This record gives C-alpha cells, sequence and structure tokens, in this order.
C-alpha cells in the first residue's frame, strides 16, 4: 500500500 | 526577540515554502477553459499538483525524515485537505496566478454542495480578515502538517517534539508583529480546529462525488484512500 507517496518521499 | 537557533528555522521554512509554485499551464485553465464537469476537473488537477508541493515541503520540514515511515504517511494523509484549504485561502486573500474572481466562479459551479461551498468561503473571508502574513501562512501549514493527533499515528510523542518549536516561534511573532492584540496567536490556532471541521465534511463529500461517478487521480485516491 501507498506506493506513490513513498516514491515521492524518496525522490 | 527571536533566538538565532529559532531564526534558522523560520528562514528554512519560508525558504522551503517559497521553493514551489503552481504551474501556469494548470492555473491558465481557470482563465481559458469552458461546464460544471470542467470546473470540477480543473480543481482536481490542482489538488493533485498540491499533493506534490506538500510532499516536497514536508520532506524539507526539519526532522520529518527521521520519523517512522508509517507515521510519515499518516501525517500526509490526515493533513492534505487542510493544507489545500490554507493555500487556497492565501491565494484568495493575497494573487496574480489565483484569478480570484474566475476561480471563485468555477468553484461555485462544480456540482459541489453549497452545504460545503458556503462555509468554505465564510472561512476564507475570516482567515483573510486576520490580515495574515506569508510567515503566518507558512508556519501554520507546517504546524498543521505536523499535527501529532492524527488518526493512526504510532509515535505521537515524536511529532509533538517537532511541532511545538514551530508554535513557540509563532507565539513570538504574534507578540512582535502583532503587539496591540495578544489574542492574535490564539486567533491563528482557532483555524487549526475550524480546518479540522472541513476534514470531517470532506470524507462525506468525497463519497457524494464518488457515487456521482467522479474520477480522481491515483495520487488523490492514495492520499484519501479511495478504493
Ligand atoms: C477533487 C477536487 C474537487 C478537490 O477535492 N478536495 C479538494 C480540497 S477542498 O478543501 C476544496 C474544494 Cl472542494 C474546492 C475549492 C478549494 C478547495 Cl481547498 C479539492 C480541490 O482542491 C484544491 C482546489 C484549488 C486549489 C488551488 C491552489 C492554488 C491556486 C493558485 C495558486 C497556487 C499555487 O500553489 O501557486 C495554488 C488547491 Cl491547492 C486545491
Amino acid at each position: 500500500a501507498h506506493q506513490l507517496l513513498r516514491y515521492l518521499l524518496d525522490a | 526577540g527571536s533566538t538565532p537557533d529559532q531564526q534558522t528555522l523560520l528562514h528554512f521554512i519560508m525558504d522551503s515554502y517559497n521553493k514551489q509554485r503552481m504551474p501556469q499551464e494548470i492555473t491558465n485553465k481557470i482563465l481559458k477553459e469552458e461546464s460544471a464537469e470542467e470546473n470540477f476537473l480543473i480543481l482536481t488537477e490542482m489538488a493533485t499538483n498540491h499533493v506534490q508541493v506538500l510532499v516536497e515541503f514536508t520532506k524539507k520540514l526539519p526532522g520529518f525524515q527521521t520519523l517512522d515511515h508509517e507515521d510519515q504517511i499518516a501525517l500526509l494523509k490526515g493533513s492534505a485537505v487542510e493544507a489545500m484549504f490554507l493555500r487556497s485561502a492565501e491565494i484568495f486573500n493575497k494573487l496574480p496566478s489565483g484569478h480570484s474572481d474566475l476561480l471563485e466562479e468555477r468553484i461555485r459551479n462544480s456540482g459541489i454542495s453549497d452545504e460545503y461551498i458556503t462555509p468554505m468561503f465564510s472561512f476564507y473571508k475570516s482567515i483573510g480578515e486576520l490580515k495574515m502574513t506569508q510567515e503566518e501562512y507558512a508556519l501554520l501549514t507546517a504546524i498543521v502538517i505536523l499535527s501529532p493527533d492524527r488518526q493512526y499515528i504510532k509515535d505521537r510523542e515524536a511529532v509533538e517534539k517537532l511541532q511545538e518549536p514551530l508554535l513557540d516561534v509563532l507565539q513570538k511573532l504574534c507578540k512582535i508583529h502583532q503587539p496591540e492584540n495578544p489574542q492574535h496567536f490564539a486567533e491563528l490556532l482557532g483555524r487549526l480546529t475550524e480546518l479540522r471541521t472541513f476534514n470531517h465534511h470532506h470524507a462525506e463529500m468525497l463519497m457524494s462525488w464518488r457515487v456521482n461517478d467522479h474520477k480522481f487521480t491515483p495520487l488523490l485516491e492514495e492520499i484519501w484512500d479511495v478504493q
């Protein structure tokens, strides 16, 4: 769950 | 008087706050485009964009990145809608890329309930009346983002340690830049609770929209848990 917010937090 | 160790915080936050603006290409649609469907779709496009702004801001909030990965998501999900209310408020109360008149007319005609739209603008006026500074917009946002009392927060103590310093700075400025009225600091925090009433409504509204076959983006479906 929450793949996108993670991706955005790790960019 | 503000300390140098506090002074570094404010500059950092104001620097982070100013380090992201909304694309013209999106805000141009307030001006150019045509329908209640269109108006809604445009608002959705700005909602999606603002989630990204918020994430980039939140990452730069000092001490956030150390927090429990599962807490970090909870803080973003629980605060998104509120930060969006504040950003809009700032724009309508202060903007060149806002288009106050057009944007307001588009919001009014988006197939959104007056039950919700009516109070929204009642809020915008009142927060504008506070004659609020770009520091006061920027610090309140961070404070909101880093509210420990969100749902599903594991380690609430660790958030408070990050939030309180930002309140302590704000109380300083309410005495410095607003000496006449000392209640000014407590007028700002009244919003924190009014902004919370809009969360409660938003989930109810969101359903309303969903059942009206309203389409949202993968990022907004995630931030609000749309199935
Ligand atoms: C799916 C859509 C309809 C939706 O779903 N929930 C919300 C948030 S709510 O509180 C709301 C509604 Cl329903 C209508 C208008 C405003 C808001 Cl905040 C929204 C709309 O969210 C918005 C709408 C407008 C905005 C306008 C943002 C804006 C404007 C000018 C400049 C800049 C800048 O960063 O430079 C940002 C936002 Cl952030 C969020």
